[PDB]
């Protein structure tokens, strides 16, 4: 039994060891509770506003549209506190823990924003902070394994698997089934087990909410299209909610193709898996043909994961919104494009957006539009990884 | 069938508990792993736990872990599984047999279809890790349409609703969980709870068999002191397994006698 | 002859070789049109508002003053467009450049901060940016070289001297004696010839201005002190500045004192210094008993600079500004402390004015005072530094 | 004393530019230092401008940056080239003497200080690098108080007024920029402004003496047809010290070889 709806479709729900189901429902009482509460409410306001930096611009692009009828705006959640989205919500989730008189955090992390995230909640609140890896990812998004330390998290790379984001996830839920009694667990998408879809989207909502007001003062209309990379789905869904019911807004989400859908290598199971059941949730997912999880790939830690968030599968099930995938050298050349044209670095899983962006722009460069690209985050994390690629590409 | 029910009959009649061990299918390879099965049943075990290699084990500690990735370095998929599975039960026709299973495993390419694969190999239980009771329903009543017992869990801090659905969706066996975390035999589980124990039998439910980090005959006799039909160990069993991986006469050996113990302290 | 008084009391001037004059009088007088041209203003404030994320967080420390009669705030330019208050003034000389029919940009750096904004102005305006860097800074601010060159930006290490902030400037200077035709300099901070220290503060005070509008907002009175890091002086004197007729506003400036000023490897002249004639301005230098200016040292990079502005040295002398120093292991701690219990990494250089605050409070507890410390940068130029440090020291 | 103006009289008479080299004071050594002024004397020099080591000299390029660093290295200091300029004085009585001179050099331990420093062992003029006219109040003034000559810049890009306050505040001569940028050899300067040398005429100015980018006797022929009373050349002799550091004797000869062409050159 649930107080909301733990399904979008056919999509969700509760699939969790029966050991979990009473803190899931714990979650989603101190959720539905604290969302009528005006005094929580405040206090999520008062943060993000003053120690994040909320509302976030939205810039106009200057130079990347040049000579098209594309008029482009980047909504700036690189500019939040921590580098992404990602700290809005949880600086929500972390008030839901101490009002669960929760006093640890465990969260798993691939970009190493969420747990960057994580750790400068945790550091503010008086929370106790642990933060699973992948080990591939602590390598290649080693900035941020420097500033969640520095901040007092515990960090723990995970060996086991692809050594990326799926096998943190799995490593912080194994934990969680055994912690619970004191730790909350903050996970960091738009995924796993309910109420996390719902959640995380209510506490990502700003993004187009603020979209649209900024929309309107600017252009006196709504976008045709907002555009967002999509990995479990958070950002993405915070900045399509506020818009669901515009139906002239166009919804694009954007999976990572890797090396190409054809090879395999990629992270784009809404379009090319099938529905499965894990981490908590039925969804589409990347599976052998006898149901094992597949390892997924993708140059972006953040967008590096097998499965996605089921009200994406849900929205792309009715046709309400689009989901495209774009390559590694897409999104590669989409950074260096903003970081040249625009003076913005963004971060490798942001560039995906920005790479379809700039295709719908120039495969139809006379076609009237307005869009939006959610610029999640910026790529401080990513510039010894992009580095490191170029010169060896011989530039 | 009626595997459990007789089982349970007998070991009341003889005033015994079940010793009932967990080990990985085709861990370290499918002729060891028959071999490895043949001696748990030759030293006295009542029933066995076994699993499908899972990609993603999320309630098993990584010595389990690691028995999954044993079998998948062996090349053991399903589909072989199923072939053991057939071999085993044409060896021991009475033995209770229940499969450890992930969802993902079960949903795969049609719940029904999984169930129908399972009666026609003759296993006896499912257990579905990742579903819970509020979750089961197409599960469950595949399990049944096939004469499959679905295998439910009561976690320590069962409430009351919890307990009445466990004890009417559940057949077999119900299972007690000694404790919160995942499968590990350096956890120990907790001893068995009296009144959830009392309450399963007041709810008429499949007899409790206790696991989670049960690893010494001391816990086997606890559990059975406290009133619950049994107790499941894997682990232990398994560690027995990867520190003989060289030595496998020593396996067996090693394994008959671990096994020959834990049933011995059922008998408490 | 000038439009704009070039002095502060004894301090200022236009030191610089005769074949300059025309460019700085060229500059004056573009600033002086600028400033009363509506156009300009408007652009110039829809780039700092859309573009770099204005008006910027004031935030109230939760935890660190836990205990003491001190409410502390801190001004959140880490959270501007590039991670420094460096973006602002740049933003609008790089306007000036435009407004010159300039199209090519020098730049000094030290921390690699004003690097950084030169170069993401100079490819969102389409100026062509060359920066010049100490090769010792290359090397300990290495993240900011990265992100430089992925814009567009040359960087140019240098070797001479002390292979730091002056050599650098040094380096500019002489490129633009010989490019100024088609070049314009772009100052980074508060110093060097009359018209910079005049336009730097006029395109920094955006910072006291919002900090004055917070604080009344939020305490419903003035700050008792501000509290600000000096290198060459544009974060002080851009919090300083909207204050300075505010008689009852403690203005606090905080030169580095490197390994103690016993020691004389720190980077404290106005207070440890002396009268010199040295990078366009007459103003207090740490120098030689003959006259040679001397290197200075400090653990950050942005404070590594032998002198100082010279109206710093003015407020100094009548009394209106106070001046102190903190050393690197103050700094270092104060680092610390900020990452742990308030969730920000801040730049090594704001951490000296943070560190003075720290024990402002600590001195005297019960003392009532409301602090305001501009928080100038972001510190993710500085992990690297930071961490090697407290593994090397053990922790 | 009137040395530039007796100088200049003379030229006049033999209808003859002059030729002035630039060395840094000290550089590769004191002892050397004093032999290459010799040498340029001996060979046709007939005025010195002689740099006192400056820590951050930002009016000129590498060739010199690095002449300044060679006498650091020796341990020069200002007293040290006072010494100097004592010895070279009272060798060469007649010979114009002018320091090239950064402000804080002058302005640290007291502008009168250091022109009555100057006046003391003999210097005729002081340019000082960094202060342009609008700035030279204290310098000019205390430099006539002690009879020593002021030296301001002539850029390329003069206007009338600067033409008017160069040619007023300055005596001895004019500093006739080639080019813009910092000193070097490589960096060629251009042909003398003809507009320039005939509006300093007009006004009096002090005589006019080319400088930045000359290396070459065609450049000091150039600056004499075009009007100018000679040229100064820094970087091209400095380079010949610097080539030549391990070999002193080659240096001196390489060193009269350049300057007796250069001097020749300024007959034309
Ligand atoms: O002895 P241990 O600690 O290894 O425990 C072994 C248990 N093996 S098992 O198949 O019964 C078993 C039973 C239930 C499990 O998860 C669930 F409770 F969530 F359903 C996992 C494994
Ligand atoms: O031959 P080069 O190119 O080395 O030039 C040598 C010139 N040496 S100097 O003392 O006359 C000399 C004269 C003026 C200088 O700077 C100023 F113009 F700004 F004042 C610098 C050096
Ligand atoms: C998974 C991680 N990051 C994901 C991420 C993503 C993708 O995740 P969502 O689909 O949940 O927005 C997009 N943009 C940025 C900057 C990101 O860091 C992480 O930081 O743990
Ligand atoms: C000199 C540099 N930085 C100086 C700096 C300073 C010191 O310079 P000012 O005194 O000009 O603010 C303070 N804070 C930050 C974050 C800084 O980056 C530079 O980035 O080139
Ligand atoms: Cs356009
Ligand atoms: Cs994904
Ligand atoms: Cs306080
Ligand atoms: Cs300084």
């Amino acid at each position: 039994t649930t107080l909301l709806n733990p399904y979008f479709g056919e999509f969700g729900g509760m699939y969790v060891p029966q050991i979990l189901m009473p803190a899931l429902n714990q979650l989603e009482e101190a959720f539905v509770s604290a969302q009528k509460d005006p005094e929580f409410q405040a206090q999520f306001a008062d943060l993000l506003k003053n120690y994040a930096g909320r509302p976030t611009a939205l810039t106009k692009c200057q130079n990347i549209t040049a000579g098209t009828r594309t008029t482009l705006y980047l909504k700036r959640e690189d500019l939040l506190h921590g580098g992404a989205h990602k700290t809005n919500q949880v600086l929500g989730q972390a008030l839901l823990a101490k009002r669960m008189g929760k006093s640890e955090i465990i969260a798993e992390t691939g970009a190493g924003q969420h747990g960057v995230a994580s750790a400068l909640a945790s550091a503010l609140l008086g929370l106790k902070c642990r933060i699973y890896m992948g080990a591939k990812d602590v390598e290649r998004q080693s900035p941020n394994v420097f500033r969640m330390r520095l901040m007092g998290a515990e960090v723990i790379p995970v060996h086991s698997g692809s050594a990326t984001l799926k096998d943190a996830c799995n490593e912080a839920l194994r934990d969680w089934s055994g912690s619970y009694e004191t730790a909350h667990y903050m996970l960091g998408t738009a995924a796993g087990p309910h109420p996390y879809p719902t959640i995380v989207r209510e506490f990502q909502r700003m993004i187009g909410e603020e979209t649209k007001a900024q929309i309107l003062d600017k252009e006196g209309r709504l976008p045709d299209a907002v555009i967002a990379c999509v990995g479990g789905g958070s950002n993405a869904i915070g900045m399509f909610a506020d818009f669901i019911n515009d139906t002239s807004v166009g919804l694009i989400g954007v999976e990572p193709g890797g090396h190409g859908i054809e090879t395999g290598e990629h992270g784009a199971p809404l379009k090319h898996g099938r529905v499965g059941i894990y981490f908590g949730m039925k969804a589409p997912m990347m599976q052998t043909a006898d149901g094992q999880i597949e390892e997924s790939y993708s140059i972006s830690a953040g967008l590096d994961f097998p499965s996605v968030g089921p009200q994406h599968a849900y929205l792309n099930s009715i046709g309400r919104a689009d989901y495209v995938s774009i390559t590694d050298d897409e999104a590669l050349e989409a950074f260096k494009t903003l970081c040249r044209h625009e003076g913005i670095i963004p971060a490798l899983e942001s560039s995906h957006a920005l790479a379809h962006a700039l295709k719908m722009m120039r495969e139809q460069p006379e076609k009237e539009q307005l869009l939006v690209v959610n610029l999640s985050g910026r790529g401080d994390k990513d510039i010894f990884t992009v580095h490191d690629i170029l010169k060896a590409r011989g530039e | 069938m009626e595997r459990y029910e007789n089982l349970f009959a007998q070991l009341n009649d003889r005033r015994e508990g079940a010793f009932v061990p967990f080990v990985t299918l085709g861990d370290p390879g499918i002729e060891q792993s028959l071999k490895i099965i043949d001696t748990l049943i030759d030293a006295g075990a009542d029933a066995l736990e076994l699993g499908v290699p899972f990609s993603d084990p999320l309630a098993d500690g990584p010595t389990i872990q690691n028995a999954n990735l044993r079998a998948f370095a062996a090349g053991v998929t399903p589909a072989q599984c199923f072939e053991m599975l057939a071999l085993i039960r044409e060896k021991h026709p009475t033995i209770p047999i229940g499969l450890l299973m992930y969802a993902n495993l079960v949903f795969n390419n049609g719940i029904d279809a999984f169930y129908a694969r399972c009666e026609q190999v003759g296993v006896d239980s499912v257990l579905v890790a990742d579903v819970p009771v509020e979750e089961s329903a197409p599960f469950r009543q595949a399990a049944l349409r096939h004469n499959i017992a679905p295998i439910f869990i009561c976690p320590p801090n069962a409430d009351d609703d919890l307990l009445r659905q466990v004890a009417s969706y559940g057949r077999g066996y119900t299972y007690l969980l000694s404790r919160s975390g995942v499968t590990g035999a350096e956890n120990r589980g907790a001893l068995p709870l009296h009144h959830l124990i009392e309450k399963l039998k007041e709810y008429h439910a499949a007899p409790a068999l206790q696991g989670f980090g049960i690893s010494s005959p001391e816990q086997v006799s606890a559990a059975v002191r406290a009133g619950a039909a049994g107790a499941i160990s894997g682990s232990a069993i398994v560690k027995i397994i990867e520190k003989n991986l060289a030595s496998p006469k020593q396996m067996l050996a090693e394994l008959r006698s671990f096994v020959s113990a834990m049933k011995a302290a059922s008998r408490a």
